[PDB]
């Protein structure tokens, strides 16, 4: 008779990243709170968050 | 002699026969249905 | 000329001969020199007939060291110093270990791979540092006369090979480590169906995988930046820079893996008549018979 | 939007947990297929090796970089039943070989 086949679920995905993380939590947890007049700006690019 | 004949036929599933790859799951995951039949036809005509 | 952006107009000396000296040794693959492990695959107690990009046995290298001085030149940025990246190259760099101020520092030249070396294209730069290897492939802005300086006992110049305000749209950025107290280094760079590969070794005959990146473009140019320093001259220490390069081609090899997964022997299938029989039967000890 | 090289990892890292005993698909390091996993003690992996292959070219194991564990991939069952049926019977006799 015909072959019995099933459709599995819950696939697995794995891949090694090639770009470093953005690391925003450490920058937002800085002990130095800037004044509203300063509002220091830092730009994040080509990273993972 | 029987073992060599069965192992040679088993390796035919890893050949490309001109296609982009040998696994049908990779073809059906990186190409659209309209342009995917041209790649599967090369694997069917080669394995048969 | 490398880039299309004027960056400096400092002193320039006369265009000397700068002959690309040829090495006296040949490539020997009887122990593993020239072969590399697979990307992320492990083979145990088996023999594999790999069809990859390996250097041809019995061939000489060509030096590309461009150790500069207080002056520079315009012929260094011209062929044959800028070869054609047809299929790949094989590097063999000497670990220039200095002992300035009783400190063991390891510095040597870099390698740049690109297609047109402009902003709308991707340029792969592998610049070594003190005990840390850096690899970035972004859309840098190449200068007309790029060069690098030395950290320990710096020159009277400043390293300036790219000028940008913000970081461009990069595709790969990662650091690697290497042994500082080493003797020789080996590398592997080649392309296949668009994607790019890279290897590196510090000890042993084979090399280890670094990364695999997809670009979609066919890069066919590579150039080695000079090393402007004032510590490897005649009056200074007798250390000399070396950077050997030999072309690669698609050829079949036979690798042997022991019970642990270390390459023990390797033979080139297009070297002699005996090696042709080994790659046909896939064994280092062929049987008795007549082979065509 | 929908450009650049700054993405988020809120899709591929959904569960980050694998089972051992059931058949499920996998996309480990660009390799696609199906199989069954099984925990095993392996000490032949290096700092740059993550997959295990045989001479024929099939993956028979891997190593996860998030938990530092080694497994073994085995092909999942896909067989065929041989049934014998009489002339004017109502249900054939089934036989699952091996
Ligand atoms: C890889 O290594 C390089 C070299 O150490 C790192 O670049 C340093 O970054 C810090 C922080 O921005 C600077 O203070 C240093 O001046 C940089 N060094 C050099 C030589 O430029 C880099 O951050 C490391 N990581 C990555 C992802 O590249
Ligand atoms: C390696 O393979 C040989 C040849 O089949 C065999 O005799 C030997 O027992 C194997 N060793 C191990 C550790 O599997
Ligand atoms: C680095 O090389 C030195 C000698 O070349 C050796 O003694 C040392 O063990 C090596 N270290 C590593 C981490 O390989
Ligand atoms: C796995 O082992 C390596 C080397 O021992 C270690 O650097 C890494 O942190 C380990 N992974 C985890 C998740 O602990």
């Amino acid at each position: 008779l015909s072959g019995f086949t099933v459709k599995p679920v819950a696939t697995v995905y794995r891949r090694i990243p090639n770009l470093p993380d953005c690391d925003i939590d450490n920058w937002l947890n800085n002990v130095s709170v800037p004044s509203p007049l300063n509002w220091e700006r830092r730009i994040f690019s080509n990273c993972n968050f | 002699a029987n073992a060599q004949a069965l192992n040679s036929l088993l390796q035919q599933l890893f050949n490309k026969f001109g296609a982009i790859s040998s696994s049908l799951q990779e073809i059906l995951s990186r190409l659209d249905p309209p342009e995917a039949q041209v790649q599967i036809d090369r694997l069917i005509n080669g394995r048969l | 000329v490398i880039g299309d952006f004027n960056c400096t107009n400092s002193f320039i000396n006369d265009y000397n001969k700068t002959i690309p000296r040829i090495s006296e040794d040949v490539v020997d693959v009887s122990l593993g020199l020239g072969t590399y492990y697979v990307l992320n695959r492990v083979y145990l107690n088996t023999t594999l007939l790999f069809t990859g990009y390996f250097p041809k046995s019995g061939a000489n290298f060509r030096d590309l060291a461009l150790k500069g001085s207080i002056y520079l030149s315009t012929l260094w940025y011209k062929p044959p110093f800028l070869s054609d990246f047809n299929n790949g190259i094989f590097s063999k760099v000497k670990n220039t270990k200095l002992y300035v101020n009783n400190t063991l520092y390891s510095e040597f030249s870099t390698i740049v791979i690109g297609s047109v070396f402009v902003n709308t294209s991707y340029t792969i730069v592998v610049q070594p540092h003190n005990g840390i290897l850096e690899i970035t492939a972004c859309q840098y802005t190449m200068c007309e006369y790029p060069h690098t300086v030395c950290k320990s006992k710096g020159s009277i110049r400043n390293e300036s090979w790219h000028i940008d305000s913000s970081e461009p749209l990069c595709l790969f950025k990662k650091n690697f480590t290497y042994n500082v107290s080493a003797d020789w280094l080996y590398f592997h760079f080649y392309q296949e169906r668009g994607v790019f590969y890279a290897y590196y070794a510090d000890v042993g005959m084979p090399t280890t995988f670094l990364f695999s990146l997809y670009l979609g473009t066919i890069l066919s140019h590579y150039y080695v930046m000079p090393l402007t320093c004032n510590a490897i001259s005649s009056n200074t220490d007798n250390e000399t820079l070396e950077y050997w390069v030999t072309p690669l081609s698609r050829r079949q090899y036979l690798l042997n893996f022991d019970e642990h997964g270390v390459i023990t022997n390797a033979v080139d299938c297009s070297s002699s008549f005996l090696s042709e029989i080994q790659c046909k039967t896939q064994s280092f000890a062929p049987n008795t018979g007549v082979y065509d | 939007i929908n450009s650049g090289t700054t993405c988020s990892n809120d899709l591929l890292y959904s569960n980050t947990e694998i089972s051992t005993g059931v058949c499920v698909n996998y996309d480990l390091y660009g390799i696609t297929g199906q199989g069954i996993f099984k925990e095993v003690s392996a000490a032949y992996y290096n700092n740059w090796q993550n997959l295990l292959y045989d001479s024929n070219g099939n993956i028979i194991g891997f190593k996860d970089f998030l938990t530092n564990k080694t497994y073994t991939i085995l092909p999942c069952y896909s067989g065929r039943v041989s049934a014998a049926f009489y002339q004017n019977s109502s249900s054939p006799a089934l036989l699952y070989r091996n």
